């Protein structure tokens, strides 16, 4: 009766109305608080991300072999059962399972038998009083994982981590505001090429990163980093090709990052930078670029010298112009430049007729010039432009862009 | 239990969504409508006034002590009681009220229990037993009242306007048909500079506006003047500067006039004069004369005295010929002379470098000169002109006056 | 009962219709003087700032995982009990928290275990006997707070405070009439951009501002400020862009403020000042200059000279002729002449572009000259002023304004 009356709840109708799609374009059907699993959700499919969270007494009948696009399992405090045979369809198809658990209540027990999965993710605390990372044991078993996500506050770097991650790709590790010890014992880690250390307060870069050849990533957001003073011994590394020391308190960028040829993405972004060295625009192939809600009080020489890159994000800083510095690039495609003190907008950057994005929200423009009139390529909905900053273009150049945003 | 579903009825968002601004620039809530004051009013403390419109027997609480910035009352056809401690606050904090009595009891006896007073606004339809009101005779009570406007049947002066004779600066009577008598309270005005004697059915000057000694702005706006003729003791008002006597039937105005030389602003519009006096001309300081809609013939050539007039409004008169004594005067500003019975316009108006406005609207005309492109300050937005004459115009002159 | 009827009577659309927006301009929901919360609130997804006043002894459900795009809790009088998947949601999403409380503990007790809550309103009395910051010493173990708005009547200012400045951006404290022993505390404190000391009856200015450096926003409003004098150490503060030295008992202005030629906004109003020093008008950096409410006879002709000026506010004083050199600036937008002595407003004003609201109603002002129609972008409601007023201007430029306030 039970599973009836939510059959009748549910009807494919009202699943097809709750269908929606994810960060990864996949379809995702979002079922939160229901008494139980619906088998008309199961019939559908199309579906390809099972979204179940918060959802009790589980228990998978071997209709969730209808489902073909299923690759993704989203349980989320969830207690799930399974038969064998819906369990040997799990494994030839399902290959991501994201986990939220409250420590070992909401940990599922079928997954180490899954040995053709390839994405995993993990949340909850696991350094429990006699239980330290004794939890996550049983991941020997899965060989296919190629992905692996960690968002669990670790005190310190479980071994078992540093045993399991031999055939691991991604790592991405997140402590909210938890030490991380990783104590020079990531030189086992070789086959890392995206590193994430989300929130990790490190305070110090550990000497273990400058001993892996595969990271092309390397990000330490919110780490609350002031002197980064480790970037000399990056130095041996040939591999990194973005660094990521944004959202933290770098009050100057030393002088030997300018010898890392291969960066192509800094984001440094809502950091305490004050003057950023000409000679740090040595490296002129930074496709990426995040420095703003920062203290630049000029965009300095050797961006002139930059030529391969995309964007320069310039928000919320004391810059009064676009200086012939930025005016030597010939590739830039978004202005992240809103919020500031900048006093003008040249001529030359009505030459810039791939822009697809400016932002100037409330920046201290005069008007606009009427070299932005010589790109119909820009259009309303193209530029972030204030409304009575956009109004002073000429009444053809305005036709002209509502046309082009109609065109 | 009708507090109680005023409180449910009108929650704050309401309220702060019924919130705007009145006449006098202030933040206004206009409760119109309404059985009470709800009790979430007092959770704005930004308000600083409140328009209650046709409220009765509504009871204020202590908690109007949170309206902090409350400094203005407007009660409209309300029967208003208040508490002592809220009573106190209003006595500490208020500034200005506007009181209409289309019944008596929705005069509130409680408001002249103030103090800081500075504005009153007395709308309404008083009684003729004037003298019988002790409500009116408590404006002693108020240390700082400046503004007294009673837009109501005032035939007798109150002592109460004599009990407030210094403090008072501007006193506004719209009597509404009734003789203005008693005479000898608005002798008692000393230090009183604003008297706004709006229709006080006064048949000629009053010998009270004629002793008052600190002067600075008297208007008998529909009040039936026959003559003014007292002027020789116009003398000792020195600080007097604005005479606002239009919307009248004077027919005359003697030499008596030059006795005041501070004289600024002069009303004479829409009165019965029929030729304009060359002695009105004889003073000069006049900056502002104002003759809109009268019956004046002709200009005496003694217009080029009035050089500092900075306003010759002629318009909609009677007027055929114009001496050319009047544009040797070049500080006129604003000139108006449409709707006259003119026939040509003079050539000779490049000498007013300073004159922003010209209507000639409705005046006939044979063909508009180019010397109206030799005005300087003249725009053509401020040279209201037909489109007709607009075309009859040469391109340059056309952009002289249109291109900003 | 009383719950489950709640969740029963407050549909989803008569809350879509209940749902305003923020001056943030964030989709916002007031739930004032219910008997709990309804589960049709936590069913909505677009709502961002749900604001819960006087809601006695309610437990938050799960179903704010429904509430994604919540992210300020407002805490009025609400003691709030938490589920563990809630807290744990709220821990990951929440990022702004107010809390109004009448006794100490009204304040819930897992606001500690929130992690990415950087906005802080704590207002209402935080000192109390064995109480006095000792509840609120788990704010240690909130690490990105940056807004702590305190309206709380501190006594002296918490050894917390001096704990948690190193990542402080913003410290709001409102005493409503309790002066703060300061004693230098604040050099610890070194990450602030703003600083409010508003309603504390200082009485001076201290110190702690002096020693600090990153202050772009400085207000003492109300701190009965009698002298000001100390300003010619505020040089050493090289960011400060907005000093808000309004609502206090300051009568004159030292000559030293020409030296604080960062200023952008100076909010003088509501003060004591009967004279502006001619050094004042030194910085060219001025855009909002408002004197209201304030003692000055006269304005200075050097006005001219501060071109960046946008919003001259003098309303309510002595001035009784403006200056022809006012025009000479041309960025006047809002010239709040109001409540004035101004005899008569000069012709000059047509020269004026920028002008968007002028306010001439109160002032002795006995006609509206005509070049006042000259302003392109000055319509009906930025024109404010009396009627008799606007009738003196022409009826072709009265259609002229009055077209204004149409098209």
């Amino acid at each position: 009766l039970r599973q009836l009356n939510l059959n009748n709840e549910w009807t494919l109708d009202k699943l097809r109305q709750r269908l929606t799609k994810n960060a990864q374009d996949k379809l995702e059907l979002h079922l939160f608080m229901l008494s139980g699993i619906p088998d008309t959700v199961f019939d559908l499919v199309e579906l390809e991300v099972l979204k179940l969270e918060l959802i009790p007494d589980v228990t998978i009948p071997p209709s969730i072999a209808q489902l073909t696009g299923l690759k993704e399992l989203w349980l989320y405090h969830t207690a799930a059962k399974i038969e064998a045979p819906a369990l040997a369809f799990l494994r030839e198809n399902l290959r991501a399972l994201h986990i939220k658990f409250t420590d070992i209540k909401e940990i599922p027990l079928w997954i180490y038998s899954l040995k053709t999965l390839e994405e995993l993710h993990l949340t909850g605390n696991l350094s429990a009083e006699n239980n330290r990372y004794i939890v996550i044991d049983g991941l020997r078993e899965l060989k296919r994982l190629k992905v692996l996500r960690l968002k669990s506050n670790l005190s310190k770097l479980p071994q078992v981590v540093t045993d399991v991650g031999v055939h691991l790709q991604k790592l991405s590790i997140n402590n909210e505001g938890t030490k991380l010890i990783v104590l020079n014992s990531l030189k086992k880690m070789v086959n890392l090429t995206e590193l994430e250390l989300i929130r990790c307060d490190l305070e110090r870069i550990p000497h273990s990163i400058f001993s892996l050849h595969n990271l092309q990533e390397i990000d330490l957001k919110d780490n609350n980093l002031k002197t980064i003073e480790e970037i000399i011994s990056f130095q041996h590394l040939h591999r990194l090709t973005c660094l990521k020391l944004w959202y933290n308190h770098i009050a100057y960028i030393p002088i030997q990052i300018g010898n890392l040829t291969n960066l192509e993405r800094l984001y440094l972004n809502r950091n305490k930078i004050e003057k950023i060295p000409t000679q740090l625009f040595y490296c002129r192939k930074l496709r990426y670029l995040d420095l703003s809600h920062n203290n630049l009080t000029f965009l300095p020489a050797d961006i002139g010298l930059l030529q391969n890159l995309q964007n320069l994000a310039v928000t919320a800083n004391r810059i009064e112009a676009l200086p012939p510095e930025l005016f030597q690039c010939r590739k830039l495609r978004a202005l992240h430049l809103g919020n500031n003190v900048l006093q003008s907008l040249p001529s030359r950057v009505g030459e810039l007729t791939n822009l697809t994005q400016i932002e100037l929200r409330g920046n201290r423009l005069e008007c606009l010039p009427v070299e932005l009139g010589e790109c119909p390529l820009l259009k309303r909905s193209g530029l972030v432009v204030e409304e009575d900053l956009f109004s002073t273009l000429p009444p053809e150049v305005k036709e002209r862009l509502w046309r082009a945003d109609k065109e | 239990l009708k507090q109680l579903n005023l409180n449910n009825e009108w929650t704050p968002d309401k309220l702060r969504q019924k919130l705007q601004t009145n006449a006098h620039n202030r933040l206004e809530l206009p409760l119109i409508m309404l059985s009470g004051l709800p009790d979430t009013v007092f959770e704005i403390t930004e308000l600083q006034s409140l328009k209650l419109e046709i409220i009765k027997n509504v009871m204020i609480p202590a908690t109007i002590a949170q309206l902090d910035n409350l400094q203005e009352l407007c009660l409209h056809q309300c029967s208003v009681k208040i508490h002592s401690a809220a009573l106190s606050f209003l006595k500490e904090n208020l500034k200005v009220l506007s009181v209409k009595f289309d019944d008596m009891r929705e005069l509130p006896p409680w408001m002249y229990g103030l103090r800081n007073l500075e504005e009153l606004y007395l709308v309404g339809s008083l009684s003729h037993d004037i003298s019988k009101n002790v409500t009116l005779e408590s404006l002693r009570d108020l240390k700082s009242l400046k503004i007294l406007s009673i837009k109501s049947n005032v035939s007798k002066i109150p002592q109460a306007v004599v009990d407030v004779s210094s403090h008072l600066q501007k006193m506004c009577v719209h009597n509404d048909g009734t003789k203005l008598v008693m005479l000898n309270n608005l002798k008692k005005m000393t230090n009183l500079t604003e008297l706004e004697l709006v229709h006080c059915d006064l048949e000629r000057i009053p010998h009270a506006v004629f002793s008052l000694l600190s002067l600075q702005e008297l208007d008998l706006k529909e009040n039936n003047l026959k003559s003014i003729e007292e002027i020789v003791s116009f003398q000792h008002l020195r600080k007097l500067t604005v005479l606002k006597l239009w919307y009248n039937s004077i027919a005359y105005i003697p030499e008596h006039i030059k006795k005041l030389t501070s004289l600024e602003r002069l009303f004479f519009s829409h009165n019965k004069v029929e030729v304009l006096p060359s002695h009105l001309f004889l003073c000069n300081k006049i900056r502002y004369l104002d003759l809109s809609y009268n019956d004046i013939r002709f200009i005496p050539p003694e217009i080029g005295v009035l050089q500092s007039l900075q306003y010759f409004s002629i318009t909609c008169n009677k007027v055929e010929s114009l001496p050319d004594e009047l544009y040797f005067c070049k500080k006129l500003k604003t000139l108006k002379i449409g709707k006259n019975s003119l026939s040509v316009l003079s050539p000779k108006i490049g000498n007013l470098l300073f004159l922003s406005y010209l209507d000639i609207k409705g005046n006939h005309f044979e063909v508009l000169p180019p010397e109206l492109g030799d005005c300087r300050a003249l725009k053509r937005a401020g040279l209201v002109v037909e489109d007709a004459l607009f075309e009859t115009l040469p391109s340059d002159v056309r952009e002289q006056m249109k291109a900003d």
